[PDB]
């Protein structure tokens, strides 16, 4: 169980770590999380209670380092920094822990919530959606442009998320328009699939992230891309029978975690009819279908 | 974007475009079955596909061969027309290349921007305005042409005749959407209002009636006149 010490929090802020979140106050004597699950990526998060624009966070994955915030009254904002002294950071933890100062991550043991969310979810992969080399952890905002944004300016601040494109080449063999722009197993299996993820664990894995970044920062363009992403599965006739079965239960998941009045933003009414109801998939997704009926029958 | 009222003149001016109308392209009659049930036999159609600065009319034949084996036909027309729209194009000197393709139905956006990928810089626009280009197989040499066909053809005509020797662009289009409206809305009046005359003959080469200018304005106000009767027959005003 690892820990992420806190030098100290300065400033009024609301702090999430993965699905959890805590209210702390100015100059609050709060120095860090303890009891965080290894074998799962996380994401420690903020958003300032004086501006609540801006939601930013650190996904990260302690097994790669050990990591601290740090709040920096000069960019004005809490910064991850990792600490290469072991005995060092060891130290300030254990001190830490002994006055009580720290969080405990609230894990439910019945709970395979965090698991569920994050099952596809390597920190590698993260870091070549988010470049910056120098850091073992990945920054996030609300405000960060997609890759696909861009084309359609900060290029090293963007999420180099895979493009998809129903009218584009890419997608629409010449000579198969119609096949291809109806039935999108091409673009699924053979473009997508076998070409550029090389596997169906890489492809959910950024549907994952995807999702995530748009529910924990209200970060537009990945919400654009994780429905882009359950849009070509669903619009594909031709799917292996494992996707479609795991695909079910990483969107009942991500339903079931996504904060009830949330739902008017995050989800995309006609993506969400589509495949629960038109598509060639629209009866291979019954834990998804039931839940989405249940809770936001609204939206259909 | 979209094409209404308010931009009207870019029809006439120099930048190439042309109006493609699908409405033709899949021509059924229902009738029914001996065992009681309804069926569909296909006839000939076709895509119209015009200038409308300059009239050339790109009338591509669609023989029912082409429906042969094939399910959900209503569809597969929008796609047909598409890739038939694209040959079209890749077919023309790059000069002659349209910079612009309106579609008179909204569900000939995504068949035509799919087929025409190779052709980013060609813009697919939908229009607002509501032509009447379906009554194209009213002029009987266009629907000749279409019954007889044996095979898939193209067939090329100036769909205003002379009249640019005399008349502009815009009063050509004008004209022409005005026989076109009353050949749709009453064709057995409207091809007696161009016919009634046995005097006034269509050249060979032509599809219309040879009027002088004093006659096309007694037959443009009869066409009107077609126009609002029937009008106030449909809604009873
Ligand atoms: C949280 O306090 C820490 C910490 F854990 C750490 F590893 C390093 C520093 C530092 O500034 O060097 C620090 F203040």
């Amino acid at each position: 169980m690892n820990t992420v010490p806190f030098t100290s929090a300065p400033i009024e802020v609301t702090i999430g770590i993965d699905q959890y979140s805590f209210n702390v106050k100015e100059n609050q004597p709060f120095h860090g999380i303890k009891d965080i699950p290894i074998g799962h990526v996380h994401v420690i998060h903020f958003q300032h209670a004086d501006n609540s624009s801006m939601r930013y966070g650190y996904w990260f994955d302690c097994r790669m380092g050990n990591f601290y915030i740090q709040y920096d009254p000069k960019d004005g904002l809490y910064k991850m920094m990792e600490e290469r002294d072991g005995a060092k950071f060891e130290n300030i933890v254990h001190n830490f822990k002994e006055r009580q100062m720290m969080v405990s991550y609230p894990k439910i043991d019945e709970d395979d919530t965090w698991y569920n969310l994050t099952e596809f979810v390597q920190m590698d992969k993260i870091r070549k959606i988010v470049r910056k080399d120098e850091n073992q952890f990945s920054y996030v905002d609300s405000s960060m442009t997609t890759v696909q944004e861009n084309e359609l300016s900060d290029p090293a601040h963007s999420l180099n998320y895979t493009v998809i494109n129903f009218k584009s080449r890419e997608a629409i063999r010449p000579g198969h328009e119609m096949e291809d722009f109806l039935d999108k197993s091409y673009y699924l299996n053979t473009v997508m699939l076998q070409g550029i993820f090389k596997n169906s664990s890489n492809y959910f894995g950024e549907l994952q992230f995807a999702f995530l970044n748009a529910m924990f920062f209200g970060n537009y363009g990945s919400s654009l891309q994780w429905h882009a992403m359950i849009e070509l599965i669903c619009s594909s006739a031709t799917v292996p029978k494992h996707m479609l079965d795991k695909l079910d239960e990483i969107l009942y998941y991500q339903i079931k975690t996504l904060p009830e009045q949330y739902s008017d933003i995050l989800l995309n009414e006609r993506v969400w009819n589509i495949c629960l109801y038109s598509s060639f998939q629209k009866n291979s997704l019954h834990n998804t279908e039931k839940i989405m009926e249940n809770k936001y029958p609204e939206l259909l | 974007g979209a094409m209404n009222s308010s931009n009207y003149a870019e029809l006439f001016n120099n930048d190439i475009k042309l109006f493609v109308d699908d409405t033709n392209v899949y021509r059924v009659t229902v009738h029914k079955t001996f065992e009681g049930n309804v069926a569909t036999k296909a006839i000939n159609g076709c895509i119209f596909t015009l200038n409308p600065k300059t009239g050339h009319l790109f009338l591509k034949i669609i023989h029912t061969s082409v429906w042969a084996g094939q399910k959900r036909l209503s569809q597969l027309a929008k796609w047909k027309t598409a890739e038939e729209v694209s040959a079209l194009v890749r077919s023309l000197p790059k000069e002659e290349q349209p910079k612009q393709i309106i579609v008179t139905r909204k569900a000939m956006l995504d068949p035509l921007e799919v087929h025409m990928l190779d052709f980013p810089n060609i813009a697919i626009r939908p229009t607002e305005l509501r032509l009447p280009f379906s009554a194209a197989m009213s002029i009987d040499k266009l629907s000749d042409v279409v019954m007889k066909a044996t095979e898939p053809q193209m067939v090329l005509f100036n769909i205003y005749d002379d009249w640019l020797d005399r008349i502009s662009s815009y009063t050509a289009f004008s004209r022409l959407t005005l026989l076109l409206r009353a050949l749709k809305t009453n064709e057995e009046s409207a091809k007696m209002i161009l016919l009634s005359d046995p005097t006034i003959t269509i050249k060979s080469y032509h599809l219309w009636p040879s009027f002088t200018d004093e006659q096309w304005i007694t037959i443009e106000s009869q066409m009107r006149d077609l126009i609002l009767t029937e009008y106030g027959r449909k809604y009873n005003v």
